[PDB]
C-alpha cells in the first residue's frame, strides 16, 4: 500500500455472444440479381384420370 | 467478508418437503439452476457434476425412490430413453462417494451425482459439516479457479 | 465514470507519511478477545464490567469505572461483536497512539502505563 | 418444436410413451424410437432423437 494499492492483473474474461445459423441450411442457392423483380412459373399437370 | 462477486439469483430456496413433488420436478428444479449458470457464465459450460448433502440425497431418495426405480423408470432396461445407473444400496463412509449418472441416451443432458459428508472441526473445536447437508450445489470445472498466496 | 477529461489542470497522487511506533526493545505481547465498541488502529483500550474491549476514558462513573484503567492498545480495527487484537507489551511511541482529549501531555500519558509491561516513550 | 410445445407434448404423452406397450419398449418389436428421456437445457437447438 502506501499511495495506493499494487494490482496485478491476470488474463482478462471474454463472452462473445454470437446466434448459430439453424434456418439457413436449408437455403443453399444464391440469386445475385441487378434487375428489381424474380418470377417464378409454377405448372400442376394432373395425367391420372380414366 | 470477502465476497468474490458471485449473483445473488444462483443461491436458491425451494422445497422439497412440499406434497405433490416428484421426481421430475426435482430434476427441472436442478435443470433451472443449470440454466441460470449456463447464462451468467462466461463460456457457457454446463454444469456435469451435482454435490450434493446427506440429508439432501435422503430427501431426495425419500421423494422419489418410488418413482426411480419403478414402473417404467429411468433405470428399467425395457426402455430405451436413458442409460442412467444409480446405485440402489450405498455404504455410509465419512468422506465423498460417487454415487451415479443420471445420462440421458446418447450422452445427453448427463448429471454425475456426488455425496459429501466430510466433517471438518470448527475453530471453536466443534463438529461441522464441510459440505452443508440440507442443500444441493452443482460446480463445473470452468470455474478456473486460482490459488492465491500473499507474502510471508 | 465512463467520460474522459478535456481540460488542462493538476491534481495530487497522494502524500505519504510513515508511522513508527516502536520506541523500545521489551518483549511484545498479544491477546486478541471481543471488542465493545468502534476501536480504531492503535486506540488505547480497556476492559468493561463484562470484558468487552471498550477504548479507554477515563472520569468515568461516586466511584471509578473499570472503562477507565487502560490496558492495551489495538492492532486492527474493528466493530462491537468483532474481536480486537492488542497488545500487552513493549515500548511504544508517545504520538502514534490514539488517545483522546484531557490526556494529553507527556507525564499524563505514561502515568496511564507507571505500572505494566506497556511503556510509553519519546523518539527522539 | 418449440419450448412450450416440446414440453406440453413430453407433459401429455410422456407416460404412454417411455412405458409399458408404448413406442419404446425393447421386447415388443414394432419400432425403433429413441427418443431420449432427458436432455440438459442450454439455449440453442438439439437433437432429441428418431
Amino acid at each position: 500500500a502506501g499511495l495506493y494499492t499494487t494490482y496485478q492483473l491476470l488474463e482478462v474474461q471474454r463472452k462473445l455472444k454470437t446466434l448459430p445459423a439453424f434456418f439457413l441450411q436449408w437455403f443453399p442457392r444464391q440469386i445475385n440479381f441487378q434487375e428489381d423483380m424474380i418470377a417464378f412459373d409454377k405448372v400442376i399437370q394432373d395425367v391420372t384420370r380414366v | 467478508r470477502v465476497d468474490f462477486g458471485r449473483d445473488a439469483a444462483l443461491t436458491m430456496t425451494t422445497d422439497w418437503t412440499a406434497a405433490g413433488v416428484t421426481l421430475m420436478d426435482m430434476i427441472a428444479d436442478l435443470r433451472d439452476g443449470q440454466r441460470l449458470v449456463s447464462d451468467k457464465s462466461m463460456s457457457g459450460t454446463v454444469i456435469r457434476d451435482y454435490v450434493f448433502g446427506g440429508d439432501a440425497w435422503d430427501q431426495f431418495v425419500k421423494v422419489g425412490g418410488k418413482e426411480l426405480w419403478g414402473k417404467d423408470g429411468l433405470m428399467d432396461s425395457t426402455i430405451r430413453g436413458s442409460e442412467t445407473n444409480v446405485t440402489r444400496l450405498w455404504d455410509d463412509v465419512e468422506g465423498v462417494q460417487y454415487m451415479g449418472e443420471l445420462v440421458g441416451a446418447n450422452g445427453a443432458g448427463r448429471m454425475r451425482i456426488w455425496v459429501n459428508t466430510q466433517k471438518y472441526r470448527d475453530q471453536n473445536d466443534q463438529e461441522q459439516f464441510l459440505m452443508k447437508q440440507k442443500a444441493v450445489m452443482g460446480i463445473s470445472s470452468a470455474i478456473e479457479g486460482v490459488r492465491c498466496f500473499g507474502a510471508i | 465514470t465512463s467520460l474522459p477529461n478535456y481540460l488542462a489542470g493538476n491534481g495530487d497522487l497522494g502524500s505519504w507519511e510513515p508511522t513508527q511506533i516502536f520506541a523500545g526493545e521489551a518483549d511484545i505481547v498479544t491477546e486478541g478477545g471481543a471488542a465493545g465498541a468502534d476501536i480504531e488502529i492503535y486506540q488505547v483500550i480497556a476492559k468493561n464490567a463484562a470484558g468487552a474491549m471498550v477504548p479507554h476514558d477515563p472520569t468515568a462513573t461516586e466511584v471509578p469505572a473499570p472503562q477507565s484503567v487502560a490496558i492495551g492498545i489495538a492492532a486492527q480495527p474493528a466493530k462491537s461483536g468483532q474481536n480486537v487484537p492488542y497488545y500487552i507489551g513493549g515500548v511504544f511511541n508517545h504520538a502514534a497512539l490514539g488517545w483522546h482529549a484531557s490526556l494529553d501531555t507527556l507525564a499524563k500519558r505514561q502515568a496511564v502505563f507507571d505500572r505494566t509491561n506497556i511503556h510509553i516513550g519519546n523518539l527522539y
